[PDB]
RNA sequence: GAGGGAACCCACU
């Protein structure tokens, strides 16, 4: 029932890589083992290779319907 | 007429006599319509086909068809046009000496070179100019070479060592004016010596550098955030608030001068001179006579910089790549004819339409001093001490320090002052401003689909509001 | 406190609130002494 | 006028709603570095 | 206004040290000199010296960045060798040479200015 | 396909612009998988058939099982559908290409890796990228006008066009000599 | 143990300049021991000036750096004296710096040549070269005009400012009639021969050296005046070893640390 | 007051900007979407913005006095969005004109047109010295090409670790010549112009602005298109510090040596020049004398403007080919211009041969007096020297009317750039 | 509804900028016409106006 | 006597020095 | 504005040569030949004396302010 | 400063170098520069294009 | 068009308006693509 | 630990 892309946009892969960093910044748990590294931006991204970041992307419709695409349902190609 | 002329002062023959004698007269552009030209008495001189029996008049020179700022160009006829005229630009922004009584003006922008030359290689309309008395620039050693990457896109090397020994060394001079006004029967601005308990809003600054009349002194260094006239206005227990006059921003330097006199109506008028020595950075702008502007890359110490076989390593190194699209041969000639003028001990003649002067006469001439007659020479690595592989053009060539240092360019602003009306950041770096975000970046972060960061420039950055 | 005349490159004494004269030649520019403090300058 | 405000690229919609002076920004002159990457820019100590 | 201090390019400040040892995973027997505060000069004969050395199989140094004061030299050696020791032996032989270089000089001068 | 690209390219230009390099991918799997051309390959023709088939299947730029999802979608891809029968043909692929069968499969896996990289991205603002794309070469620019002058003319619908002109196109005889022309 | 053995013959030595040649070492070697000659032998210059009155159309940073590119006699003196960095006072002291003093006022209606004459030493050994030629003209005074000044003249080398830089110029040359092809001319006969070139002059170019490095070194090493030539070569010998005796005591140190 | 200095979980520290910061660089205009781009912060010891020299064509800059501006993002989301969409390396292809933006530039592309010749031969110290410039180098040095009587590598094995992965790209050099193709040393080049890399080797052909280069199907391209836009990045910055200092070894200049021709040269050109200015006085006699056909479509005087425009073209044109033609290999502008990194070969002609034909509003020097260019010549001069045709080179020296005319052709040059960036700038805000 | 700029302040940056600026002649059309030919370097300028120094951009 | 042209080069910067000696450089304004 | 004291290109001193030069030329001497009796033989140091204007000499006639 | 040595404008800090040519304004120099107009009195016949006249003389 | 002898398929204009009230809009829409096609690849310069 | 705007001119890329 869902028609969009399959494929994690890079737009929504920048867009979930800051969310997750802020939200990790804000210190939400972290989903993945961290190697003794700070950055929330480097662990936001090795959550994103793990596929393990807890956002769900809500896509729009033109006709104003939506599509909620969780971040380990996409394909992570770039 | 020429022997006449030979002694100007002795015979009291003056131009006016010879025009006087009929011998000159003035053309306007309407009768040069109408006479005919001989550009040389070579024209004159002609045989059976002179192209021309009814010639009318002749050129007293050609070369005089330039003005001021072209006519210090040498061999402007073996340039490009469009580089001629941005020679014409910057001849007008080159650091010299620009007046000789520069001590008695305090103007508000000054700009003095420690060590002004006259070119290696000069024009005769230059002895007009009086460019041999206030000249801009220095004589450089100049190789033409890519060395370290530095130069590239127009970018020059600078020999540190060279830079050291006040090579391109420069002054700023500022002047601040303030006064006393008497705005009002009860307004009362004067110069003195604040305190902090007695005056209202300061700018949490210093004002121990004053003196007790309210003006500092000079010989006092002074920093961005310092006093240097110190006026109250007196409020209608803080009696009076502070208005005093503060040097502009990163402008550190030496008070050179205080001068204090009266105005037109009768006040109290203070003019106070600044001075701060440039030594020349990474980022300050160089320019030959030829268009051939730059800023300075990076500046090499005389042991990493190339070396002839006599220890000569140049002042400047320039890339090639200047040189090909432009087509200013008029510097390659420049920097041959110097090193024969600085071998035989003359000034270079370098007017433009002159047959008296080839570039295989002073190839001959440079072949004649023991150099490679085409101005190349074996350069050595300065880091390793091998011998470059091609040979090097590299000669004296006359360069001019341009007016845009990189200090009186560089910006940073974090938060600061913001504008009454739109509450938006400032204008300039004298006010602390911003940079404009305008529309052509908005749409670039439009088609680049950062919609965050257009958010957070456009909204964030620049004037949040509930 | 001691200003040197323009002209007259002589030194003289002005309170505050004293117009700007020389009391010598009565010339109206004046200029202030050069600094007692302790200035140092690297030879470079 | 208001009208004067509002329109020209100076005014406040060109001149302060499509762009407008940002904080957090520096401008300066530009010099070669072959000993950057291509995604890295040198930067004065005053700036940062 | 951003211009470094002229004794940065050959003073150490504090902390700082002056020669650090890495070693290469890339390649056996291969390690990084970092040496700070430095230049062409001390690279340029180490680098020389080293590649007389038959046991060395790799050396060379850069500088990583000109507006830096900092030396890199590489050098790989043979399994039965070190790259710390040949380094070593390096300094060795270019103070020997200087320490020859040096009395050879002081001979030539006196016998120059006795004539 | 080839009477397809005729009516499409009536001028015979060859160079066409598509996404995936399928030559350049063709040569990384001779290199990548030590293709000696001067043996037999062990590639069945009917791999080669059957492959292309399926990958043409799963190469979807217009999603659906409709007629007009079906119709949209043999449009979008059909110049590159074209172009990958072309150059996959089973006859090139065994005597020009000479690929073995891990080197196709290969081939079939990057071909379709490298198409879905290719496929425009939603939320692609691709109308500033296009009025960027077409302004930033105005930068660098029979009496027919050309240039920034003539761009004006086009992007401003001007009634009034500096150098407006035709180009006449005669049929039969008439073209071929001078007289009647 | 891969030592060159390097071996030296003076060809000239005058009171300025030193011409001498190295042969049987390396190429690096031979152009770091230039890069010390011009680098790395400290001299002692005037660093720190204290102007008490300046009435000169010069500026007072003009003087200042006129004063600290006047040449000082080092010879002997520079080697015992200490740097400031390393020295145990609180600002100066005999031993890390030399006191100078200028105080000149012109009371004539000849212009007076301020020159390194004027420059009044504390200490014997370190004078002005030219004080042993004419003067180094620090300044032009007219009537009414004064110049009153403190230097101090510490220890430190080329690398920091070419003010300590010791020589004028070290002409540096190796294989002159090109065998090894290090350098490529596109026309050899146009080019002229140098000075220890061994060809004839119908010959423009040696034939080439397969087997051939760079292994011998011509210097023309000319001193400023602070320092005997070839007290420059002996202290950039030094200097050189000094340099890489510090690095071994590191390399040392670093090792046995890990 | 320390009091003050404490820090809790949740607290902002206002941090100054440090190594590794990720920023927007920006150049006005700001034209396409690459003069904004993001670049990670290096702090270095001077008061300038320093760039890389790849990264100055998507801004259109030069170092000339431009002045750049740098804006920090200050949030998370921001300094992600930049980093995964705005970054140098993912802006290297453009998607106007589906090919490269930035290239190799002017002394590495100058020096990997030198470095990449057959007879470029390096040493192992060289060798060393240049593999301790390249950062993806694996610790292993090659074989060299030639083992006896010394070992020396190439330039092409050097250029061939540069190059990453297994790059298979075909291009030619820009000398390489037409008939080469067909003949039978297609795949044995003689004059090493047909560049083969092939498993990311430099295998054959010499490099140069078709080959490394923003054209499309160029090796970075290929680069961008196979490895990704990381050791693209690798890539560029590895080319640029191994053949910069290879340059350091090699050297590059440009002198008064590389303006002279030969002699013949001079004398083939002057004769040229004679001949072409014979012709134009032979076409003004049949046009005085009425016996000049009009062609089609076309009055009298255009059809004489337009022979003796066709006349001197051809002049210049034989000139000039003469010009590159007396050129040796160690040419530098023959060197700057076959590396494509700056100039062409009509700058080597007027520079060497013959400036040419000075035009203004397209047509010759127009009749600014009375039937009279300047008030040196005759009336109805139609001759070359009277109207701007320009005899002399650079090199000679132009003569008074051809320095007049040549000016006024510049000029022309000037006016057309600074009224054409308002009416463009127009153009662009309405497209937008 | 007056002319400007002719008065300005003298350039004193260099000596030739003083004398440039004390010998310069200006047009008065309007810089944001887009006509090129009072900006063209006329062939009546030879000797009077000197056919390289003009500034850049709109003036 | 007419000028020889080997001394005209030299006899036109003298009349062209003679001019900048009587009339300057700022006599228009 | 005053003679340099060290030559830019390689710090020769040519601060005490350029009274000595005026001296050399006011001895009818060329240019070259004056340049040649001081020791200038490097062109660098040869610029330093050739090319020097002396503006010091027309400072020193106004009045001094001190 | 008319009729001055070069000697008497330095004794009165005058450059004698300095050309003139300017105006002292508030302390600020004011250069005049020059202003181009069409000539007077000369009648000029030019075509108006687009207009409803073919020819049209003006003085 | 009109005109005998004169093919009535492959004639053109360069007038945007005329083409678009002869042959409508879709053909004035390749006739816009081929003239700012003609204007950008004059040069040699190629956009997608 | 930060109180004018406007106009005009010059200049920079
Ligand atoms: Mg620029
Ligand atoms: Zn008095
Ligand atoms: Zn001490
Ligand atoms: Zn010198």
């Amino acid at each position: 029932k869902r028609i969009t892309t399959p494929y994690m946009t890079k737009y929504e892969r920048a867009r979930v890589l800051g969310t997750r960093a802020l939200q990790i910044a804000m210190c939400a748990p972290v989903m993945v083992e961290l190697e003794g590294e700070t950055d929330p931006l480097l662990i936001a991204m090795k959550e994103l290779k793990a596929r393990k970041i807890p956002i769900i992307i809500r896509r729009y419709l033109p006709d104003g319907s939506y599509e909620d695409w969780g971040v380990d349902e996409l394909i992570i190609s770039d | 007429h020429i022997d006449q002329l030979k002694e100007r002062e002795y015979n009291n023959y003056s131009w006016q006599d010879l025009v006087a004698s009929g011998v000159v007269e003035y053309i306007d552009t309407l009768e040069e319509e109408t006479v005919m030209l001989a550009m040389t008495p070579d024209d004159l001189q002609e045989k059976e086909v002179a192209y021309c029996s009814t010639y009318t008049h002749c050129e007293i020179h050609p070369s005089m068809i330039l003005g001021v700022c072209a006519s210090i160009i040498p061999f402007p006829d073996h340039n490009q046009s469009p580089r001629n005229t941005y020679q014409s630009a910057m001849g007008k922004q080159a650091m010299g000496v620009y007046i000789t009584n520069f001590h008695v003006r305090m103007d508000t922008l000054a700009h003095v070179l420690y060590y002004p030359q006259k070119p290696l290689v000069t024009t005769r309309s230059m002895e007009y100019l009086r460019f041999r008395e206030l000249p801009a620039g220095i004589n450089s050693i100049v190789a033409i070479a890519s060395y370290t990457g530095y130069n590239q896109e127009d970018s020059v090397i600078m020999n540190r060592s060279a830079v050291d020994r006040g090579f391109f060394r420069s002054v700023f001079y500022r002047s601040y004016k303030e006064q006393e006004s008497k705005k009002g029967f009860d307004q009362e601005e004067v110069f003195e010596k604040p305190t902090r308990e007695t005056c209202q809003g300061m700018r949490h600054a210093i004002y121990d550098k004053l003196d007790d009349d309210g003006l500092i002194a000079p010989g006092v260094r002074v920093s961005g955030d310092d006093v240097i006239i110190g006026k109250t206005v007196t409020l209608p227990r803080y009696t009076k608030r502070d208005c005093s006059t503060f040097l502009r921003t990163s402008e550190t330097g030496i008070v050179d001068q205080v001068m204090v006199t009266l105005n037109q109506e009768g006040y109290k008028f203070c003019k106070i001179r600044v001075r701060s020595v440039r030594i020349p950075q990474i980022g300050d702008k160089f320019a030959s006579r030829h268009g051939q502007k730059g800023t300075c890359g990076i500046q090499y110490r005389q042991e990493d910089m190339p070396f002839t076989c006599e220890g000569i390593t140049p002042d400047i190194i320039i890339n090639p790549h200047a040189i090909p699209s432009r087509m200013t041969i008029g510097h390659l000639i420049e920097c041959l004819q110097g090193k024969v003028s600085a071998n035989k001990g003359e000034i270079g003649d370098a007017t433009p339409f002159n047959d008296a002067v080839n570039v295989q006469k002073i190839s001959n001439l440079l072949s004649d001093y023991g150099y490679h007659l085409r101005g190349n020479e074996v350069l050595y690595n300065g880091f390793t001490g091998r011998k470059i592989t091609s040979q090097i053009f590299i000669g004296p060539t006359y360069y001019q320090r341009l007016k845009h240092m990189v200090d009186d360019k560089i910006h940073s602003r974090a938060r600061g002052p913001i504008q009454i009306l739109n509450r938006q950041p400032m204008e300039g770096r004298s006010r602390d401003g911003g940079l404009r975000f305008g529309e052509m970046e908005r749409d670039c972060q439009i088609a680049h689909g950062a919609a965050q960061f257009l958010r957070e420039r456009l909204f964030e950055a620049s004037d949040p509001y509930q | 406190m001691i200003y040197i005349c323009g002209e007259c490159h002589t030194e003289n004494e002005i309170k505050s609130r004293d117009p700007i004269r020389c009391r010598e030649c009565g010339y109206r520019i004046m200029y202030k002494k050069r600094t007692k403090r302790l200035v140092v300058f690297d030879a470079r | 006028s208001l009208k004067q405000r509002l329109k020209g690229k100076e005014g406040r919609v060109r001149g302060n709603l499509m762009g407008k002076r940002v904080d957090f920004s520096a401008r300066t002159v530009i010099t070669p570095d072959p000993n950057l990457s291509i995604d890295q820019v040198g930067v004065p100590r005053s700036i940062a | 206004m951003n211009a470094p201090p002229a004794f940065e390019s050959f003073l150490l400040f504090e902390g700082e040290k002056k020669i650090t040892i890495n070693k290469d995973t890339k390649v056996p027997n291969a390690c990084l000199f970092t040496i700070n505060k430095e230049d062409h000069t001390l690279g340029n004969i180490i680098k020389s010296q080293l590649l007389k050395d038959p046991q060395v199989l790799f050396a060379g140094y850069k500088v990583p960045h000109p507006l830096e004061h900092k030396i890199i030299i590489r050098v790989q050696t043979t399994p039965d060798y070190s790259p710390q020791e040949a380094f070593t032996n390096a300094i060795t032989d270019l103070i020997s040479e200087l320490s020859l270089l040096e009395e050879r000089f002081r001979v030539a001068i006196k016998d120059k200015q006795e004539g | 396909d080839r009477e397809v690209l005729r009516v499409i390219f009536p001028t015979g230009d060859s160079k066409v612009v598509l996404p995936c390099n399928l030559l350049r991918m063709i040569w990384n799997a001779q290199k990548i998988f030590h293709i000696n051309p001067r043996l037999p390959s062990d590639l069945h023709p009917i791999k080669v058939v059957e492959g292309v088939k399926e990958l043409s299947k799963k190469l979807v730029i217009v999603n659906g099982d409709d007629p007009l999802s079906r119709q949209a979608q043999e449009n979008a891809t059909l110049l590159f559908n074209i172009h990958l029968r072309s150059t996959l043909c089973s006859r090139r692929m065994a005597e020009e290409f000479r690929l073995s069968g891990e080197a196709f499969d290969w081939l079939l896996g990057e071909i379709e890796s490298k198409f879905n990289q290719a496929i425009a991205h939603p939320g692609e603002m691709v109308g500033a990228l296009a009025a960027q794309s077409l302004g930033e070469p105005a930068t660098q620019m029979k009496n027919v006008t050309l240039g920034v002058p003539r761009l004006k003319e086009l992007i401003n619908i001007s009634k009034k066009p500096k150098t407006p002109s035709l180009t006449v196109f005669l049929l039969g005889q008439s073209a071929r000599d001078a007289e009647r022309a | 143990p891969y030592a060159n053995q390097p071996t030296v013959r003076i060809t000239e030595l005058t009171d300025e300049n030193v011409k001498f040649i190295i042969e049987n070492t390396d190429l690096a070697v031979a152009n770091s021991i230039r890069r010390v000659f011009i680098a790395e032998v400290p001299i002692i210059a005037i660093d720190w000036v204290q102007i008490d009155a300046n009435s000169s159309v010069l500026h007072d940073e003009f003087i200042a750096h006129r004063l600290g590119l006047i040449p000082l006699t080092s010879d002997d003196i520079v080697d015992k004296l200490q740097y400031s960095r390393d020295c145990t006072c609180e600002e100066f002291c005999p031993e890390c710096s030399v006191e100078f003093t200028l105080d000149v006022r012109c009371n004539e209606d000849q212009t007076r040549h301020v020159t390194s004459r004027d420059l009044i030493s504390n200490s014997p050994r370190v004078i002005p070269v030219t004080s042993r030629q004419d003067d180094i003209l620090i300044v032009k005074l007219r009537k009414g005009q004064e110049l009153r000044l403190r230097a101090y003249a510490k220890k430190g080398f080329g690398k920091e400012h070419a003010k300590w830089n010791p020589t004028a110029g070290v002409a540096f040359e190796y294989d002159p009639d090109n065998a090894l092809r290090h350098t490529v001319y596109p026309k050899p006969e146009e080019w002229p021969k140098s000075e220890y070139s061994e060809l004839d002059e119908d010959e423009s170019q040696a034939p080439y050296d397969p087997n051939g490095k760079p292994e011998r070194f011509y210097y023309n090493v000319e001193s400023c005046g602070s320092l005997r030539p070839e007290t420059i070569v002996l202290s950039a010998l030094s200097g050189l070893k000094k340099k890489l005796s510090d690095l071994q005591t590191q390399l040392s140190h670093e090792i046995q640390s890990d | 007051k320390p009091s003050d200095l404490h820090l809790q979980t949740g607290y902002k520290v206002e941090r100054h900007m440090c190594d590794g910061d990720i920023v927007i660089f920006n150049r006005q205009p700001t034209l396409h979407k690459m003069s904004m781009m993001g670049h990670r912060v290096r702090i270095l010891p001077w008061s300038t913005f320093r760039l890389n020299l790849s990264v100055t064509t998507p801004y259109n800059a030069d170092f000339d006095g431009d002045e750049m501006n740098l804006h920090l993002p200050q949030s998370l989301e921001t300094r992600a969005e930049i980093q995964e969409l705005a970054m140098v390396p993912r802006m290297i292809v453009t998607p106007q004109s589906n090919r490269p933006v930035m290239g190799i530039v002017q002394d590495t592309l100058t020096a990997v047109r030198k470095f990449t010749k057959r007879d470029v031969f390096l040493e192992r110290g060289e060798v060393m010295n240049l593999l301790m410039f390249l950062s993806t180098w694996d610790g292993k040095v090659p074989q060299p090409a030639i083992l006896k009587p010394r070992p020396l590598w190439t330039g092409k094995q050097i250029f061939s670790l540069i190059i990453p992965g297994h790059i298979n790209c075909i291009r030619t050099h820009s000398t390489h010549p037409d008939d080469e193709d067909s003949g039978p040393y297609k795949h044995i080049s003689p004059g090493d112009t047909k560049v083969v890399v092939e498993n990311g080797e430099l295998i054959m052909g010499i490099l140069c602005k078709k080959s490394l280069g923003t054209s499309a199907g160029s090796l970075v391209h290929i680069s961008y298109l196979e490895m990704g836009h990381d050791i693209t990045r690798l890539f560029y910055s590895n080319i640029q510090t191994v053949i910069n200092n290879w340059l350091l070894i090699e050297g590059h200049t440009i002198g008064i040596g590389d303006s002279i021709a030969d002699s013949k040269t001079y004398q083939d050109i002057q004769n040229t020049i004679k001949k072409a200015k014979q012709d134009v006085i032979e076409v003004i006699e049949k046009a005085h004398n009425n016996e000049l056909e009009p062609t089609p479509g076309n009055t009298l005087r255009q059809t004489f403007e337009n022979q003796v425009n066709r006349i001197l073209n051809d002049a210049r044109d034989k000139t000039g080919s003469s010009a590159q033609k007396s050129l040796s290999e160690y040419n530098n502008f023959k060197s700057m211009v076959v590396s494509g990194a700056k100039g062409s070969k009509i700058n080597i002609s007027q520079v060497i041969a013959v400036v040419g034909q000075q035009n203004v509003e397209g047509k010759r020097i127009p009749f600014g007096f009375k039937h009279r260019t300047l008030p040196h010549f005759i009336k109805d001069d139609y001759g070359p020297e009277s109207r701007g045709f320009v005899e002399n080179s650079y090199l000679a020296g132009l003569t008074p009317t051809e320095f007049f005319f040549h000016a006024m052709g510049g000029r022309e040059g000037l006016i057309d750039t600074a009224v054409k960036t308002a009416e463009t700038g127009y153009i662009q805000r309405r497209l937008i | 509804q007056a002319r400007a700029g002719v008065s300005q302040v003298l350039n004193r940056l260099t000596f030739a900028s003083t004398l440039s600026h004390l010998r310069r002649l200006n047009s008065p059309i309007g810089r944001d016409g887009k006509l090129a030919k009072p900006r063209q370097l006329h062939n009546t300028l030879w000797g009077m106006v000197c056919p390289a120094e003009t500034p850049e951009g709109h003036a | 006597d007419e000028i020889t042209p080997d001394l005209w080069q030299e006899a036109c910067w003298i009349v062209i020095s003679s001019y900048f000696d009587e009339k300057g450089l700022v006599r228009q304004q | 504005m005053i003679i340099p004291v060290r030559c830019f290109t390689c710090g020769k001193i040519v601060g005490n040569k350029w009274e000595a030069y005026l001296g050399l030329l006011q001895a009818e001497y060329t240019e070259g030949d004056a340049l040649d009796a001081l020791g200038l033989k490097r062109y660098c140091c040869r610029r330093m004396l050739l090319a020097h204007v002396d503006l010091i000499e027309k400072l020193l006639n106004y009045a001094p302010l001190e | 400063l008319n009729g001055l040595t070069d000697r008497d404008l330095c004794e009165l800090n005058e450059c004698p170098l300095d050309p003139g040519g300017y105006f002292i304004i508030n302390g600020s120099e004011k250069v005049l520069i020059a202003q181009e107009k069409m000539a007077t009195n000369t009648v000029y016949v030019f075509a108006k294009k687009d207009s409803k006249y073919a020819y049209t003389g003006e003085c | 068009l009109s005109e005998k002898d004169v093919d009535p398929v492959r004639t053109t204009s360069n007038d945007i308006v005329e083409i678009f009230t002869v042959l409508g809009i879709e053909a004035v829409r390749k006739a816009l693509e081929r003239e700012l096609y003609h204007v950008i690849s004059f040069d040699g310069s190629y956009v997608n």
